[PDB]
């Protein structure tokens, strides 16, 4: 049937999009006691567990596309899922938007596997000294409040602080002009959707979405001072659905602007 | 009657009967005021029993009437209920008036008096207390801002908010001693509702309201108390916003205070304005959000029942219709809870319900119809209903929604800490909240890991206690040590971050798996910087357990020595009973859990003088109706369940057992199914809920814990409800098992002494082998490289080879008996036990291989081991044995030479000694002898089962009853056997379950041992129901819930890999005490040996053929090989071989060689090569193969009969027929044509008339039904196309040579049953009445496995004993023996009638199979025939024959240039007709 | 059969629903306060159609929340003003409307807190005894 080339074609495309393979984080007793090490070995894991099963699949189906294997029932509903065009049940094990189709989510599924092998590769450069200073995608990972979390206890187990007494503050900068402080992490691919954010100022505008260069998360002590009035707390949802609560940020709006202005035009920071 | 006084509505039909007849019976109507009334368990009366002095609660809290109802003034049940209920309101409100009166004087005071205050608390219930504490504060409060009504004045409020501080203090000062823990929980709730009053008065102070009408005081709840109304009722309302509530007044007892958390308080707004508009909310929410606790303490504030339904998947409609019908009487409110997972028409029907009641709610704004009944419906009823993520769309309109996403936890901590008494409560909530998220979030995920909110509430409340403990051993050692004493200077300078992390530590370690542990310490240090807690070891326990390991010969150690982590387990588990009443031991079969409880528990019977006892109960072998109680549907009696009558003896204490430490484990798998019960007990407010409407209080002495070895069926709600350890296999070390196996060897003997040292030498001689990485751990570590035909436990390879070696044992003591004179020395008794071991070694580890890795761990070991071997070049060490003597000698010298009779040739009686059978003999005997179970899994034939019924038969003192399981078996069958083949006696010991004859052990043996199913949540009742008895020696007898001791019972299975279609694996926990021996199909020399003894027993019959048994097994045998290894079961599914098949030859060469007196050699070889084509030749399906069989035989005959004429013994048409002749000849084709169309005409004349052709197919086909219609158990699976003519050929075939043909009539209610009567006629019929039976049976008329299961038993054994059982089995046995009567046979006994209507049976029968192209099983107990499909000059004989009376002759035709030749046979110049044909 | 987008046919459909008599009642004011409630109403329901802006998700902010809304409008001016024809504006209970609109109706099917705090902004705006003056912007810079 001309449905089994346009699979088989299908399946090759994708095979051949999809990288080969993805190298876990070699365990160390100092990388265990890293929190970051911890963190991003768990996603190497998961991506690579997660990888291999695709790639596993990709080539099941295109061994039943030339006719030497047979059609299982995983494999019967895998390929009726695939002709209809729907996101498989098996693969999607990360959150993923409701209405995003098979094609956008291999396209993201190569994006984020590219990402991990990046990591991986500096970290097995250097290690966690290295890791600590690597540029991520909140987009790009699974579950990206773990890495706030994982952020939060480096700073924390560095200065010997306790966590409950941390506080996250947000530095917008531009990729080529931003420090590398001790509790500063960078973050990339965050979307302001909204408002504008200059020098750390937000401001009131009619784009639909500002691509914010590089976003700084730093973890200070808590000043146990009132935050002031030009202050604004801002979602940071994981996807344009806004169907997820990553974390909060607190941004400082410009002069004559309104807070409640921000918050009925639904401003809010997206991941992807 | 129930119209008068709605209150007692509640109860169902049941206790109203029960109320009526023993109205005058009070001291039984506790029951109810437990079911309706609402901390209430009991009415306090006099020694009378004649007026009802006062009311007292579950915990032990009581009130006392100020004017006590007298029961004898008003005889009438609902007139004296409805005083007792009145003068309990009554009572409640001038309490709670003057205890209002009480609190004033404590109000506005500079400081109170410890002592005042805590009497104040004694006097008086926590409800009333902390109602008392509500309406001060709000009185107060609404003075002050009375006062402020002004303006711009001073503010009281600070004098207020001051005074609730310094109650505060002396309330934190108070519990911080030991108190009695009903004044714990009074002070516990006065605590969190002054801290709430505190909060909400300091955010008034904030918002400097000024006004007594302003909205943000009026939202928050107020109560008001007007002592001076006359209507108890109407004294104190509870206004909150614009809403206002009359209090229930209903005594309420003492429960669970909930925390006032803004969440919480948005929720009672929400439910409050939502009660005023007449509708109730509608909660819904994430899992574990404190929804139903909401519900719970909303009404509880309002002096309400709620009764929260769990609405699971397996919910009850008519006591939910009860108890919904009771609640809308009596006002009491109703809560849901997991409404969404309702089933689809349940969910309708409940909506449907609720939808009425809801209506009738708003038209209040009075009865309404319910069960085909009118009910009233108080104006205080309300309903709610919990969700997680929509409502019915019949409901949204009626129900207002609210959001319980999330709870705060970081103030329910902080207000609980504040509550337990410790100081500095902000800093650790903050702490360990976080804590808790990141060990749900960074911790790796696990099925029975649990952080959430009760989790946390647990790890508080122990911390609390640790508190307390720490500070009564700091007074103690003060006291002893000086004699300052101060409690709050202890308190000062006591570490607190210390203690919550020994809390946290003491209950999460536990429950961490292996790799975890140092994540937690990790997660600790993040939190908790700096502060670090050392474990407390409990020396005296440490010691105990030493000398109860000593005592029962297992090993113990103390930290990095071995055993260590196992005693950590153990004292952890000590730990988890200390802080919680719901235990569950989770880890994989084998790493001691069982023997960890049991330890534990009797060092703390040495230790604290409480003799312990314990209940093992396993869920799943018991029906759940019996496993919590039977409530009649009918009759509506109530009989007591198993775990109800285990929890109703504790409570009654009749032997003292209260003071006893009673410890309830069930052992066994957990599903949710029936922990949805337990659910209610492994909670907070432990009460066992029954069907009957009866609640029992759980003791503080019963432990509820769940031996299960994994999680994954489990729901979370279960997880979260009680404490957990985990059991890794690492635990128990290899070593720890074998020094628990030497200590058991050298101390207790295998007879119940010169055995016993028999004993000590043996351990000396194999203790070097038994060392940590001795020969047997390598030998064990390699083996679990190697394959296994069911999955490998490391504890059922140690047993087996432990039970083996007790054999040798017993062979070195039986072998010293024999010889008197001289008893065997040192040095040949180390010889023997070092082959011994090796050979154990080998047929234990990989007894259930195939051949190939069974010679991988031979060579192994040869490798590795130093033990004398035999020095055979390719014989493996398996063949091999080892005699008394210590010496390596062959099995094949066992092997005996025995000459079956003629009459008995394949037989299912005989059973031919080879040395597979006698192998297995040899290990079969060892594990009977230690009563071990065992299983015996092999490819379908084999020989699996004559070999252990044979075995058996052989030792005479063992009785053999066989079980034949089906797909849908159940315990059941087992009980049913048990009364048939045993009975109960009572002994001193307990009931006995001991068969009837004397001096007898029965085997239940299980053909087939993994064929039943298992549920839905992976659990099969029979295997748990056989394990129960295989571990615990006995089981509970259901008709009374008692232990019940096996005696004289053991337990023997075969089965079939679990890879077969249709079969299910075994579970690990039963496997774990079966060892599993693989029958492999039997060699090429065993084969040659068996039916050379078959072929010289049957050539006795012509003399003049003696000299040819030999060759002639031979060549049979290597036909059979080729066969084998050719016609591969990848090709087809049905292309499988057996000695089954060579049993059929045999059988079939003798059936046709019995008639014939005198036969040259000549015709013995065509004989052989048309049985040879029979069996193995037409169960193919394309050409090539048959061409190659024929081929192959052609060879085969050549090679081993070279003195012979090929074209009289191999002349191509092999066609025997015993239609011309008396005997079984062969015949030309034509004369066979001939007669069968001769045959056709009489059965168009006499049966059914349909044309039918004959073409070459159908006389080859014909012959092959003729010839097993001929044979004994001749059965016939017909494998082609539909309508090829299956049905129709063998119709012909059995009304031809006289058998009776029979069909089932199949329709869509044709369940099981009918099948079995079916059977029953059909077998009454051919071995009753000596009539041959013709059993066409189609795929079609199959509609279940269990038919297929009950026919391949028909099949294998020639009957299935499951018909005929009691009234049935005396009428067939009364057939029987009038039949054999008739035929000139007098037999008596059962057995005897029973064997000849067997062999009856199995000599008349057949049934014939006809499907339409699986169980391989099936195809190896029927002959296979391939119908296929007709040919092209198949179907143009048909249109030839049919289409010859049409006269298509048109001499105008013209041949073709080119004719179509589809025909292969077409005759060169095509004619008209057979041009249209074609 | 769905009904017209537009703020302004959800006013009329709103407005049609309403009895005569329940509007024009004894407080004059009142009428001017359900046509703020209206107001909110439809400003809240249209919000809705633009789920991924207006709000987080397709809320079911039906018809009962109106009536709900509006028996506790009835149920509060009766009790703040007992049979008086005309109340100042500072005297109408506006707290209590606020926060029965934030938290039990309209706010008891918000979960994420960001719609609740939307919710309030609406609230605390609309809902104001600034509300009553000729001045008063029920939105600004619409075109
Ligand atoms: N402390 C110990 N030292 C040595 N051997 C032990 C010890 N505890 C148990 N054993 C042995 O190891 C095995 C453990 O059996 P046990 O029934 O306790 O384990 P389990 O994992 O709880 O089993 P199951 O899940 O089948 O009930 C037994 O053979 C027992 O004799
Ligand atoms: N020792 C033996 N004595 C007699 N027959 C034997 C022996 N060993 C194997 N056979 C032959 O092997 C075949 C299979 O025997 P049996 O019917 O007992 O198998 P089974 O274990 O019941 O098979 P299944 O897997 O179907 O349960 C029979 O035809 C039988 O003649
Ligand atoms: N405000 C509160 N005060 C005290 N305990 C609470 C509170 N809210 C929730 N809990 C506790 O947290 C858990 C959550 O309640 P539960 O009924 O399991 O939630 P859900 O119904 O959402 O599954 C329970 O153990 C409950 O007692
Ligand atoms: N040898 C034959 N010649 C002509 N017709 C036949 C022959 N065998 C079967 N039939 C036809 O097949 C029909 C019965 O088919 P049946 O045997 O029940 O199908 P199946 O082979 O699936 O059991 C009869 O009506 C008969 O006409
Ligand atoms: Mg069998």
């Amino acid at each position: 049937p001309a449905w089994m080339r346009t699979l088989h074609t299908t399946a090759s495309n994708w095979l051949h999009l999809i990288p080969q393979t993805l190298s876990h984080l070699k365990r160390t007793v100092e990388n265990i006691k890293d929190p970051l090490f911890r963190f991003f070995e768990r996603e190497v894991k998961m991506g690579a567990k997660l990888l291999q099963d695709v790639r596993q699949d990709l080539a099941d189906v295109v061994q039943v596309c030339e006719g030497k294997k047979k059609q299982t029932n995983y494999l019967r509903t895998l390929i009726n899922e695939l002709v209809k065009g729907i996101l498989p049940r098996s693969w999607s094990h990360y959150t993923v938007p409701a209405g995003m189709t098979v094609i956008q989510w291999v396209s993201d599924f190569s994006e984020r596997i590219k990402q991990l092998q990046n990591i991986s590769l500096a970290a097995a450069s250097g290690g966690a000294k290295e890791l600590k200073n690597i540029h991520v995608c909140l987009g790009g990972l699974f579950v990206p409040e773990a890495y706030i979390t994982a952020t939060r206890q480096y700073v924390a187990q560095a200065n010997s602080w306790s966590l409950e007494e941390l506080c996250l503050e947000v530095n917008v900068t531009t990729s080529q002009g931003a420090t590398l402080d001790a509790c500063s992490f960078g973050v990339t691919g965050l979307k302001l959707q909204g408002a504008t954010c200059n020098n750390n100022k937000l401001s009131l505008s009619n784009a639909i979405s500002t691509a914010l260069p590089l976003t700084q998360l730093r973890w200070v002590k808590q000043t146990n001072t009132e935050k002031k009035a030009s202050v604004v707390t801002l979602p940071v949802y994981l996807n344009f659905t806004r169907a997820d609560l990553i974390f909060t940020v607190d941004f400082e709006i410009a002069t004559k602007e309104d807070p409640r202005s921000f918050y009925e035009r639904g401003v809010a920071v997206l991941c992807t | 009657e129930r119209s008068s006084f709605p209150r007692f509505y509640f109860v169902g039909d049941e206790d109203l009967l029960e109320i009526i007849g023993n109205s005058k019976n009070v001291a039984k109507l506790q029951k109810h005021f437990k079911k309706m009334f609402a901390g209430v368990s009991s009415i306090i009366l006099n020694e009378d029993n004649s007026v009802v002095l006062g009311i007292s609660s579950r915990e032990g809290e009581e009130v006392m009437f100020k004017t006590p109802v007298s029961i004898t003034e008003h005889p009438k049940i609902n007139e004296w209920l409805t005083l007792v209920e009145k003068e309990m309101r009554v009572t409640l409100a001038k309490l709670l008036a003057e205890s209002v009166t009480e609190v004033e004087i404590f109000g506005k005071a500079t400081s109170i008096d410890p002592n005042t205050y805590i009497t104040w608390i004694d006097k008086y219930q926590a409800q009333l207390v902390v109602l008392s504490a509500q309406i001060a504060w709000s009185e107060n409060v609404e003075t002050a801002l009375s006062s402020m009504g002004g303006g711009g004045d001073a503010a009281p409020l600070h004098s207020v908010l001051s005074n609730v501080e310094v109650t505060l203090n002396v309330l934190a000062d108070s519990v911080l001693m030991e108190q009695p823990p009903l004044r714990r929980r009074k002070l516990e709730h006065l605590i969190t509702e002054l801290v709430h009053q505190r909060d909400v008065t300091r955010s008034l102070i904030k918002s400097k309201i000024d006004n007594a009408k302003s909205f943000e005081w009026l939202s928050q709840m107020r109560f008001y108390f007007d002592p001076k109304q006359t209507d108890v009722l109407q004294q104190l309302s509870i206004q909150m916003a614009n809403a206002k509530f009359n209090y229930g007044f209903e005594y309420l007892g003492v429960q669970d205070k909930l925390v006032q958390t803004p969440l919480t308080d948005r929720c009672y707004l929400t439910m409050t304005q939502a009660l005023e508009a007449r509708l109730g909310g509608s909660p819904f929410g994430p899992a574990g959000t404190g929804k139903t606790e909401s519900v719970k303490a909303l009404g509880h504030q309002l002096g309400r029942f709620v009764l929260v339904f769990n609405c699971d998947e397996t919910f009850d409609f008519q006591a939910m219709g009860r108890i919904f019908v009771g609640l809308c009487q009596v006002g009491a409110w109703g809560c849901f809870d997991e409404f969404n997972r309702l089933e689809e028409r349940m969910l309708s029907a409940v909506s449907q319900q609720v939808q009425c009641i809801q209506e009738a709610l708003r038209e209040h704004s009075i009865t309404c119809e319910l069960l085909n009944k009118q009910v009233k419906v108080s104006p205080d009823m309300a309903i709610f209903i919990t969700m997680n993520p929509n409502l019915p769309d019949n409901l949204k309109k009626l129900f207002r929604s609210l959001a319980m996403t999330k709870p705060d936890r970081q103030l329910i901590a902080q207000v609980m800490l504040y509550s337990q008494g410790f100081r500095t409560a902000e800093v650790l909530a903050n702490k360990i909240v976080p804590f808790f998220k990141l060990c749900d979030e960074q911790l790796s995920s696990q099925s029975h890991y649990d952080f959430g909110l009760r989790a946390l509430k647990s790890v508080l409340v122990s911390a609390g206690n640790v508190k307390r403990e720490r500070i009564q051993k700091i007074k103690r050692e003060k006291e002893e040590r000086g004699e300052a004493v101060d409690e709050g200077e202890i308190a000062e300078n006591l570490p607190e971050q210390e203690i919550l992390i020994q809390s946290v530590c003491e209950t999460m370690v536990p429950k961490l798996v292996a790799e975890d542990i140092p994540l937690l310490f990790s997660l600790l240090s993040d939190v908790f910087p700096g502060v670090q807690y050392h474990r407390g070891e409990m020396t005296a326990l440490r010691e105990e357990l030493k000398k109860v390991c000593q005592e029962m010969y297992l090993t113990y150690g103390d930290g990095e020595e071995v055993g260590g982590m196992w005693v950590e387990k153990v004292l952890q588990l000590y730990q988890i009973t200390q802080i919680n009443h719901g235990l569950m031991m989770v880890g994989p079969s084998g790493s001691g859990k069982s023997m960890a409880w049991r330890v534990l528990l009797k060092a703390l019977e040495r230790l604290e003088g409480v003799e312990g006892v314990a209940h093992i109960i396993d869920p799943k072998a018991i029906s759940k109706d019996h496993l919590y109680g039977t409530l009649d549907p009918n009759t509506r009696e109530w009989t007591d369940g198993l775990f109800t009558h285990v929890l109703r003896k504790i409570i009654d204490s009749v032997r003292g057992e209260l003071q006893k430490r009673q410890w309830i484990v069930f052992d066994g798998d957990v599903d949710p199914e029936w922990v949805e019960n337990l659910n209610s007990v492994l909670d907070d407010n432990k009460l066992l809920t029954l069907p009957n409407g009866e609640r029992l209080s759980l003791p503080p002495n019963v432990r509820i814990m769940f031996e299960v070895q994994d999680l994954k069926y489990a729901t979370l709600a279960t997880v979260s409800r009680c404490g957990m350890v985990w059991f890794s296999e690492d635990v128990l070390s290899t070593d720890m098992i074998f020094n628990n196996f030497l200590a058991r060897l050298r101390s207790i003997p295998l007879d119940e002494s010169p055995m016993l040292q028999i004993q000590r030498d043996a351990a000396t001689i194999m203790q070097p082998y038994f060392t940590s990485n001795g020969l047997v751990t390598k030998a064990l570590e390699h083996a679990f490289q190697l394959e296994h035909i069911m999955d490998l436990t490391r504890l059922r390879c140690l047993g087996s080879l432990f039970s083996m070696l007790h054999q040798a044992c017993r062979n070195v003591a039986q072998y010293n008996a024999n010889h008197p004179d001289f008893p065997m020395q040192i040095e040949q008794l180390e010889r023997y036990i070092q082959r011994y071991l090796v050979y154990a070694i080998l047929w234990s580890l990989s007894g259930d291989s195939r051949l190939k890795m069974r010679a991988e761990l031979g060579e192994y070991i040869r490798r590795i081991t130093t033990v004398p071997l035999p020095t055979a070049p390719n014989i493996p060490i398996i063949d091999y044995e080892v005699s008394i003597s210590g010496e390596w000698s062959p099995w094949q010298a066992k092997v005996p030479q025995i000459e079956v009779e003629t009459h008995k040739v394949a037989a299912p009686d005989v059973v031919v000694p080879t040395l597979d059978t006698v192998r297995h003999e040899a290990l079969l005997y060892t594990w009977l002898a230690e009563h071990k179970p065992l299983v015996l899994c092999g490819p379908p034939g084999s020989g699996k089962t004559m070999t252990l019924f044979s075995a058996l038969r052989a030792l005479p003192d063992m009785e053999v009853v066989g079980l034949n399981f089906s797909s849908a078996t159940t315990p059941e069958l087992l009980l049913k056997t048990f009364d048939h083949y045993c009975e109960y006696r009572r002994t001193p010991n307990g009931v006995v379950l001991a068969p009837v004859q004397l001096g007898k052990w029965l085997v239940l043996f299980c053909d087939e041992i993994n064929l039943p199913d298992m549920d839905k949540y992976g659990t099969q009742r029979v295997i748990s129901f056989i394990r129960q008895m295989v571990e615990h020696g006995g089981f509970y007898r259901t008709s009374d819930q008692t232990w019940v001791k096996l005696e004289r019972i053991q337990f023997v299975g075969a089965c079939n890999p679990p890879t077969d279609p249709g079969r299910k694996p075994l579970s690990h926990r039963f496997l774990r005490h079966v060892p599993v021996v693989y029958v492999d199909y039997p060699g090429p020399a065993s084969l040659t040996q068996i039916y050379g003894t078959f072929n010289r027993a049957m050539l006795r019959l012509i003399p003049s053929l003696r000299t040819y048994a030999e060759p002639l097994t031979a060549a049979m045998v290597e036909f059979y090989t080729m066969s084998q290894e050719r016609f591969t079961q990848d090709t087809q599914p049905h292309y499988i071989y057996s000695p089954r098949e060579m049993t059929r030859w045999v059988r079939g060469i003798f059936e046709a060689l019995r008639p014939l007196e005198t036969l040259p050699v000549e015709g013995l070889i065509r004989i052989w090569a048309h049985e040879a084509l029979r069996l193995f030749q037409d169960r193919l399906v394309e050409d090539e193969e048959r061409r190659w069989t024929d081929e192959n035989i052609d060879t085969v005959a050549l090679k081993h009969f070279p003195n012979i004429d090929r074209e009289k013994a191999m002349s191509r048409p092999i066609l025997y027929s015993n239609w011309l002749s008396k005997d079984y000849i062969p015949v030309d084709q034509e004369e066979l044509r001939d007669y069968v169309k001769a045959r056709l005409k009489v059965f168009y004349e006499e049966e059914l008339d349909v044309p039918l052709v004959l073409f070459n197919e159908v006389l080859d086909h014909v012959l092959r039904i003729d010839r097993i219609f001929r044979q004994p158990q001749g059965h016939l699976l017909l494998i082609g196309v539909s309508g090829a003519g299956k049905t129709t050929l063998s119709r012909f075939v059995a009304w031809m040579n006289g058998l009776s043909v029979y069909q089932i009539k199949v329709h869509r209610k044709y369940t099981g049953e009918d099948f079995d009567e079916d059977l029953r006629t059909v077998l009454r019929r051919s071995g009753c009445k000596n009539e041959k039976i013709a059993f066409i049976m189609d795929e079609s008329n199959v509609l279940d496995s269990g038919f297929l299961e009950r026919m391949n038993t028909l099949l294998a054994n020639g009957e299935v004993p499951g018909l005929f059982e009691g009234d049935e089995y005396a009428t067939l046995m009364t057939q029987c023996k009038e039949g054999a009567q008739k035929e000139g046979l007098m037999l008596d006994s059962h057995e005897e009638l029973y064997k000849w209507f067997t062999s009856q049976v199995i000599r008349n029968l057949h049934v014939v199979f006809t499907m339409n192209p699986t169980s391989p099983a099936l195809f190896n107990r029927c002959v296979l025939n391939w119908f296929g499909d007709w040919s092209t000059e198949a179907l143009y004989q048909v249109g030839k024959e049919f289409t010859s009376k049409m006269d298509l002759e048109k001499p105008n035709y013209i041949v073709p240039d080119y004719m179509p030749v589809v025909y292969d046979k077409l005759p060169q110049p095509p004619s008209h007709r057979e041009a249209i044909v074609n | 059969f769905e009904p017209p987008p537009g703020v302004k046919a959800n006013m009329l459909r709103t407005f049609s629903s309403i009895p005569v008599s329940r509007i024009c009642k004894s407080p004059n004011e009142r009428a001017r306060l359900y046509f703020l409630l209206a107001w909110f109403h439809a400003i809240i329901q249209e919000r809705l159609r633009y789920a991924p802006l207006g709000w987080s998700k397709k809320y079911e902010f039906g018809e009962s929340d109106l009536r709900s809304a509006c028996d506790t409008v009835d149920t509060w001016l009766d009790d703040t003003a007992k049979g008086r024809q005309n109340i100042s504006p500072d005297k109408i209970p506006w707290s209590a409307l606020k926060t029965l609109m934030a938290q039990s109706i309209y706010g008891g099917r918000v979960d994420n807190e960001f719609d609740q705090r939307l919710l309030n902004t609406f609230l605390e705006r609309l809902f104001t005894t600034r509300s009553f003056d000729s001045e008063f912007k029920l939105a600004c810079k619409v075109d």
